[PDB]
């Protein structure tokens, strides 16, 4: 009854190994149930999960799920159960899914929950009409049953964004809460009659004799600093 | 999504001032015609496989080089894929006549379709006529008077023609 | 924002069904009371400036320290009370806009999400604004049904602060 | 550039002056000398007067001297004064057609002065700095020149 | 100033023969495309403003000729610009109406690069925003009318150049 | 002259019942909105400015 | 008209008309039945060209009907669709016509400086034509929308 | 400026320079420690006047920076403000000069040409300068407000 | 992530040789400034609230259109983003300061912030006024000689302020 879209896979980092056995520094901190947790630090999970799903900033006092939270607490449902009620909680649905079309939050609902980029534009494609037949709360159950979902997150972990960065180096990959904002620029375009209307402040003033021209060594005292 | 009522509120509110007298009195004149607006969306979701299945097989009436081996909609998991999409489109306009203005329409549907179908391959203004065979089914089928008394609703109609062919124009 | 239109919308892409008569009749109650509701926002927005000044007044009657503390966060200024009657034209503002679209979305959109984060930083009680509120609430002069849906929207914006 | 004369569109448009009123005017104006009189020599102004005042290129070497030595001692409005004025003015223009250039097809055209009007009545006259037609009109009566 | 019609009857013309079959062979091709330049020609007439607006804004806008400095700095020598670009797209309207670019350097080539040397006007970014000007011409009159119109277009590009 | 008088003379006229009620959305109750993306731009809310009439609008008679 | 100023080129020519200017006054009254049709077509649609005509231009242009803007109340925003009555009148001779020259003496000529001494933004009454024209070459034939339209960005491009 | 013009006035004429040319060269190279104080005023007082003066210009013109108007987004603000360090730049000319001569062959010879061309509404970059002109006179006395108001009205002017 | 150490270690392990002795001296001068370090970032981690709510009602009296109706961080939940903006980058530039090196500043905050105020629309040369308002308020209270030995510290003062004038130039 109508199978997905046989898209392809890519280039990534998520599917080799790193042969990081003790890794130092830039570890993304499992936040898990099975360490037992106390009543403090089962607090460092939400609040690990809210920066997950939602970005930084909806972890106001309206976008929170206070009934959710405490089934959390008496072990009634789990870390996979909690993911799934936050994607279909309401402040996720008229921040995040009424401000972008499908093939965006496509790469939303792939970015912060399988913790991976997209591969290609197909697999926006090939996931979106998921949503249109079935509806989100389909959507879900069937992006938390996935492969990539069970084999390294599990029932107990929080996702994350998985390898991120390169061991030897210090610059790596994007975030992806920088990444995906809640709009983009063909939403915001569109809507600068009604929203999105603010015509942008005054600037400091540069003068204009001041800028730098070819063959000027004003243009080198940045790498000069980088020595 | 954003009915005709939160239209006019957001278009106040970025400005920052109340509603005007005249102000529902145009909102006021909306739900007087409250019952030709839902009775219009009673008719075109109660017989609304009909409208895909007749426009379907109307369609290769016309261009049957989409069924031919090769072609965009040969396949059976490609004809399922046809159907599908025909359903879809309907099911948004039903939601934008029950609305009263199309934010519904173009932030769900119409948003960034003319990439997919050029990325996957589909005639683009192909589709288009699909679109088109539904509206003439679903506009006589609106101006029908089975069980409902007599009076002038051709304002409504057009705002039922004017989402069919604000998404014809959004796919080719 | 929710509308009893909007919830009937997005009940109906939740499963990913069609429009049936499970959602025409929670627009159909909702075209019954609009006529109670734009009758209702018809008035405050005509009584608006009487509404306003009258509840900056009910809030410096009690609570006069307000007017003569220093400090920014107090109408003890020129600026500080124009910022005060500025956000008791935000509240009645989106009180309006509550009545003509029926439901709790505008003031959900624009009040009440993030409220708590700026009357923390920004050092404003919240038991000014009930003040300000309790005056609206009964002296914008409605009687009945009329009355009964503009004390209802003011009372959800009261229930946030309490 | 947006320059105006209403004033001159005024008294033309009316009629209350000619058309070689307008003209005239238009020569004594100061965004005319600021054009075609500061940024040359009296040499080349004298010149440049002739293809815009009488549509035609200087004809002889003494019709270069009777109007250098006016425009040596009168300026502007003293050199665009004695062309409208002229009879050679009034034969083709009076009051009311506008100067036109007297191209090659319109009129019988002169030995002399062939390779001259033709080069006076191109856009790239106004940057012959050099005045072109009072040392044409002076070697054709001395001897050659070293070069 | 010679249309292909002037062109064609002053070659049949300098032999002392009449129209042959080959100088009529060319006068139908002219009469074929006649009905594509006037289409070509009305739509350039309407936006000749715009697309002046869209070349310099494409090709030169931003470069420091326009800065302080540059070719094209005050307001004066800024007007003096799409004053000058207007020829460029009028006179090229006429070499494609008349399908001979005879006017283009009786009327434009000839002492126009002598002339820009003498104001020190950049040939190179003249002849840029003429390639940009060509651009948008193909997009209003289509493909092979801005093929007419492109054809001219360089021809003013490779003589001022 | 006189049989023609004070309506079709007036040009304006045949457009008041319609640029009257395009002209009666989101009224402004107290001093301040019309903010239009975040600037000032207020009201006058008097009963000469609110059809938007001037000093030059009543010494026209 | 095309009549008056295929004449008036070859009056100062100090000639008569060639077959160049005859045979287009020929072709122009044999056109004539269609123009009177085309105008007929705009002359009793000013009511949904006009007003349609202010829809999109306030739609476009929020800035000149809210408070400040130029066409501002119920008595600016009547003067606001009076004017396009008349940019819409004018079209309707230029059609006749066969020529701007009606819309060039009328409406053109000048036009910069009543709308920089009224204090109205010309481009916004640009705007308000362009609006214009898109209701009134879809009410044409595409043979029509050629010519109803091919006046309002003449309009256009002297109103910038 | 005022010698150069005076020059070129007498130069004309075929004549020297009258006493009341040259008691007037001669008022103004006296003037001229005044002048070079006023400049100074303004040539770094930019950052304020400009910045100011962009402030007004966007409360009075709203629609400018609007989302649809010219100046739209970080992009064409910061240009927004970059003009306005211009016509500041010649008032500063014009200052020393004596004259809007400098001012005249820059900045206003053919601006409506250049604005026009660019889709910027002319009225508004005049009244950003005009912003510009309360915020520079309210750095000066009585006395320098007379003339470096002075010239941006005449920059005003030509500007519409 | 750096620490100031583990540039000088990460250098010369590509060029490969040991760590010569006179760059040890340049090692035990830090650790000599270790203490003073420390209450810089002492100073400005405990005022850090008011760094904040102080520096924010700066901007918005100087430019009024940003909270105004219609404007970009007008209502409650957006002046609360915009409340929470400033305190991510005070949380990264004390993070830069404890450390040493900027290599975790460029990292998880500045690493394409510039790239998505231009898609949200935020003005990102107001982010860069507020950011030098907080710059103003952090190097005062670093000057702060209460409870402190009284010694120069203008040279860890000015690298504190080399990481609020880095993070400014990255959003415009
Ligand atoms: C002798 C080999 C040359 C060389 C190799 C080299 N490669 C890398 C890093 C990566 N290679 C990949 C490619 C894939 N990964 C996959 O999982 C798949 C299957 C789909 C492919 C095709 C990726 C993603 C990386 C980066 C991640 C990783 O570390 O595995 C490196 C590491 C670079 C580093 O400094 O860490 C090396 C050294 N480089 C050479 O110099 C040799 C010429
Ligand atoms: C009469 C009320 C009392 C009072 C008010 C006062 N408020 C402020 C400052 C702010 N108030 C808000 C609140 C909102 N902004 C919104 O957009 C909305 C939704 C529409 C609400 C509820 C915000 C964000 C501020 C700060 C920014 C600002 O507007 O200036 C102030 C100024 C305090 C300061 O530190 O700036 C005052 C004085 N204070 C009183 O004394 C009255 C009792
Ligand atoms: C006074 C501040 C100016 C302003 C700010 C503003 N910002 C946002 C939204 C975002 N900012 C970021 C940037 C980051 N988020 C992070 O989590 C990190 C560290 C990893 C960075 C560097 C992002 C992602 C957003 C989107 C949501 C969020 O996470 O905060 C907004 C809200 C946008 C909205 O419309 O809802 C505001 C208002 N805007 C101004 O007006 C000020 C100039
Ligand atoms: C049928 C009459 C026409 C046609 C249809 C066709 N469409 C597809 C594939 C897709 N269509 C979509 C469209 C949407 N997805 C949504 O979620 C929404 C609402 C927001 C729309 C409008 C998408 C994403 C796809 C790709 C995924 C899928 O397989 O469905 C196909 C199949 C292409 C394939 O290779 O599988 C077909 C055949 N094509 C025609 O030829 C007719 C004109
Ligand atoms: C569940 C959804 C639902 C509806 C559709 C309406 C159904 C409905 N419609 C009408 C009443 C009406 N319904 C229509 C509508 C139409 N008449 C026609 O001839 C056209 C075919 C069609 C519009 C396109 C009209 C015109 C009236 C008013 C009767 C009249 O004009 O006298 C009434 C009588 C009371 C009333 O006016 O509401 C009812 C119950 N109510 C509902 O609860
Ligand atoms: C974990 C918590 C923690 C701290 C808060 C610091 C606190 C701290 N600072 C200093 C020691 C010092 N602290 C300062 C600091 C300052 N003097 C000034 O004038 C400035 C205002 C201010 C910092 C900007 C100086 C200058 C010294 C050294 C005294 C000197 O060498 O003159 C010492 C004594 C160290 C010693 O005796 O060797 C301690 C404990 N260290 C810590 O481990
Ligand atoms: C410097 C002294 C001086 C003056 C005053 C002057 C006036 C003058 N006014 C004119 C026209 C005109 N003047 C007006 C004026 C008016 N219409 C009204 O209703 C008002 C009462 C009045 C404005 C106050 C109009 C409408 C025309 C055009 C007439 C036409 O086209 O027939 C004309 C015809 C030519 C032209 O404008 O180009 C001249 C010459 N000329 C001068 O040299
Ligand atoms: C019909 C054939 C024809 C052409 C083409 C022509 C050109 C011509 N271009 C000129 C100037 C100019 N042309 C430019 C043009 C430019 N600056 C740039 O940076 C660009 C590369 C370029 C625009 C594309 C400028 C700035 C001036 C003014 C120069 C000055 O004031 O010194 C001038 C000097 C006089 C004047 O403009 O009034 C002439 C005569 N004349 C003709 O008869
Ligand atoms: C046939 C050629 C022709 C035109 C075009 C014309 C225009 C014209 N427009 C006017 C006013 C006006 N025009 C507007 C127009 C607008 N406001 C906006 O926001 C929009 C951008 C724009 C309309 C689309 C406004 C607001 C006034 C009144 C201005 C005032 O009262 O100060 C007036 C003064 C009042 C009057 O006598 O009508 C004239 C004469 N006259 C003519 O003969
Ligand atoms: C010294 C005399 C002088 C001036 C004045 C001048 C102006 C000038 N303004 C420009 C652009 C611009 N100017 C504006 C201006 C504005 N937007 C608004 O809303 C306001 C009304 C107005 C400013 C107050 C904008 C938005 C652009 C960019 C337009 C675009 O990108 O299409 C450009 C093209 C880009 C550039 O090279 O800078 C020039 C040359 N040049 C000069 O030599």
């Amino acid at each position: 009854s109508i199978p997905i879209l046989k898209y392809s896979l890519s280039t990534q980092n998520q599917r080799v190994e790193s042969f990081e056995v003790n890794p130092g520094d830039e570890q993304y901190r499992i936040y898990s149930t099975d360490s037992l947790p106390s009543s403090s630090e089962v607090d460092q999970i939400i609040w690990a999960a809210y920066r997950q799903i939602f970005s930084e900033h909806q972890i106001l006092k309206s976008t929170k799920q206070p009934f959710l939270e405490s089934q959390l607490r008496f072990n009634q449902i789990s870390i996979k159960d909690f993911i799934k009620g936050l994607v279909l909680s309401a402040p996720f649905r008229d921040l995040n899914y009424n401000v972008n079309n499908n093939y965006r939050f496509v790469e939303i609902c792939v970015q912060r929950v399988l913790g991976r980029d997209i591969y290609n534009e197909r697999e926006k494609i090939a996931w979106s009409i998921i949503i249109a037949t079935q509806g989100l709360e389909g959507f879900i159950d069937t992006l938390l049953n996935t492969q990539e979902y069970l084999s390294n997150f599990g029932d107990s972990i929080v996702p994350f964004q998985r390898r991120r960065i390169i061991p030897q180096r210090s610059k790596g990959e994007m975030p992806f809460n920088l990444k995906t904002p809640r709009y983009g620029i063909e939403f915001r375009s569109k809507l600068a009659a009604t929203q999105f209307s603010w015509a942008s402040p005054i600037r400091r003033f540069r003068p204009q004799e001041q800028q730098p021209k070819a063959g000027d060594p004003a243009l080198f005292l940045n790498m000069v600093q980088e020595m | 999504m954003l009915d005709a009522f939160a239209k006019v509120v957001a278009q106040a509110d970025a400005r920052g001032e109340f509603l005007s007298n005249t102000q529902i009195d145009a909102l006021s004149k909306m739900v007087k015609e409250g019952n030709q607006r839902l009775d219009i969306v009673n008719k075109v979701t109660s017989n609304a496989s009909a409208i895909v299945t007749n426009s379907a097989r109307a369609l290769f009436a016309e261009q049957p080089q989409l069924i031919q081996p090769g072609g965009n909609a040969y396949t059976s998991r490609r004809m399922a894929a046809c159907l599908r999409d025909m359903e879809i489109v309907l099911r948004y306009v039903s939601y934008a006549m029950i609305a009263g203005d199309s934010s519904v329409l173009d932030d769900r549907c119409l948003n960034g379709l003319r990439e997919t179908y050029q990325a996957l391959g589909t005639p683009g203004s192909s589709v288009a006529v699909a679109i088109q065979k539904m509206k003439d089914a679903s506009v006589a089928l609106a101006n029908d008077t089975t069980g409902t008394p007599i009076g002038d609703c051709s304002s409504l109609v057009a705002e039922l023609a004017g989402y069919f062919d604000r998404a014809a124009v959004s796919v080719v | 924002m929710k509308t009893p239109i909007t919830e009937a919308i997005a009940t109906a892409d939740n499963q990913g069904r069609f429009l049936s008569n499970t959602e025409l009749q929670a627009v159909n109650g909702r075209y019954q009371r609009a006529t109670a509701s734009l009758t209702a926002a018809k008035a405050l927005t005509g009584s608006a400036q009487r509404l306003i000044t009258g509840a900056a007044q009910a809030v410096y009657n009690k609570f006069p320290y307000t007017t003569q503390m220093p400090g920014p966060a107090y109408a003890s200024s020129a600026i500080g009370k124009a910022k005060c009657a500025r956000d008791i034209g935000y509240y009645l503002r989106m009180v309006t806009y509550c009545l003509v679209v029926g439901g709790t979305g505008p003031m959900d959109e624009y009040l009440v999400a993030g409220l708590e984060e700026i009357n923390r930083s920004f050092d404003l009680s919240p038991s000014w604004y009930i003040e300000a509120l309790q005056y609206i609430k009964n002296s914008h002069g409605l009687s009945g049904q009329v009355a009964n849906e503009a004390n209802a929207y003011i009372d959800y914006a009261i229930n946030t602060l309490s | 550039y947006g320059f105006s004369f209403s004033v001159l569109e005024s008294q033309v448009k009316n009629g209350q002056i000619s058309i070689k009123e307008f003209v005239r005017s238009l020569g004594k104006s100061s965004v005319y000398q600021k054009q075609f009189y500061q940024p040359y020599v009296n040499s080349r102004v004298v010149e440049l007067a002739f293809r815009h005042f009488l549509g035609r290129n200087l004809s002889s070497l003494a019709e270069f001297q009777k109007f250098f030595a006016i425009l040596s001692k009168k300026g502007l409005t003293g050199l665009v004064d004695s062309l409208i004025n002229s009879r050679e003015y009034s034969d083709y223009f009076n009051e009311e057609t506008v100067p036109y250039i007297r191209g090659f097809g319109e009129e019988p055209q002169e030995c002399r002065n062939w390779g001259t009007q033709i080069d006076l009545f191109q856009y790239s006259a106004p940057f012959r700095k050099v005045p072109q037609s009072i040392t044409l009109f002076s070697d054709y009566l001395k001897a050659l020149p070293d070069q | 100033m010679q249309d292909a019609i002037t062109s064609v009857i002053n070659a049949a013309d300098v032999q002392g023969k009449y129209l042959d079959a080959n100088s009529v062979e060319k006068l139908r091709g002219y009469f074929q495309t006649g009905e594509l330049r006037v289409r070509a020609a009305a739509t350039i007439a309407a936006n000749a403003a715009t697309i002046i607006k869209e070349a310099v804004a494409k090709s030169l806008l931003y470069s420091d000729i326009t800065r302080p400095g540059g070719n094209m700095y005050t307001t004066r020598r800024y007007a003096a610009c799409i004053r000058d670009l207007d020829y460029y797209l009028r006179y090229a309207t006429y070499g494609m109406l008349a399908g001979d670019p005879s006017i283009l350097d009786e009327r434009v080539l000839n002492g126009l690069k002598e002339t820009y040397n003498s104001l020190g006007v950049p040939i190179g970014a003249t002849i840029q925003a003429i390639q940009a000007m060509k651009e948008v011409t193909g997009s209003l009159v289509g493909s092979d009318a801005g093929k007419e119109m492109g054809l001219y277009f360089d021809y003013i590009c490779s003589g001022l150049s | 002259a006189v049989k023609q008088s004070a309506a079709a003379k007036d040009t304006v006229e045949t457009w008041r019942a319609a640029a009257k009620e395009m002209a009666a959305m989101r009224g402004i109750s107290p001093m301040g909105e019309a903010y239009f993306g975040g600037i000032a731009q207020k009201v006058d809310n008097g009963a000469l400015a609110q059809l938007g009439n001037k000093a030059s609008s009543y010494k026209k008679y | 008209s095309i009549v008056t100023k295929s004449i008036v080129n070859a009056d100062a020519e100090a000639r008569y008309l060639s077959p160049g200017e005859l045979d287009r006054i020929k072709s122009f009254v044999l056109s004539g039945q269609r123009r009177l049709r085309i105008a007929q077509t705009l002359t009793e649609n000013r009511e949904r060209i006009v007003k349609q005509g202010g829809q999109q231009l306030f739609q476009r242009r929020p800035d000149v009907v809210s408070p400040g803007g130029n066409a501002y109340g119920e008595e600016m925003t009547a003067t606001c669709l009076r004017d396009l009555d008349y940019y819409l009148r004018l079209v309707t001779y230029g059609i006749i016509a066969g020529d701007v020259t009606p819309i060039e003496e009328i409406g053109l000529v000048g036009v910069k400086e009543m709308y920089s001494a009224l204090g109205t933004p010309i481009s916004g009454v640009a705007e308000g034509i362009r609006c214009m024209k898109d209701v009134a070459c879809s009410l044409l034939s595409g043979e029509d929308a050629a010519e109803v339209g091919f006046y309002f960005d003449y309009t256009l491009a002297a109103m910038q």
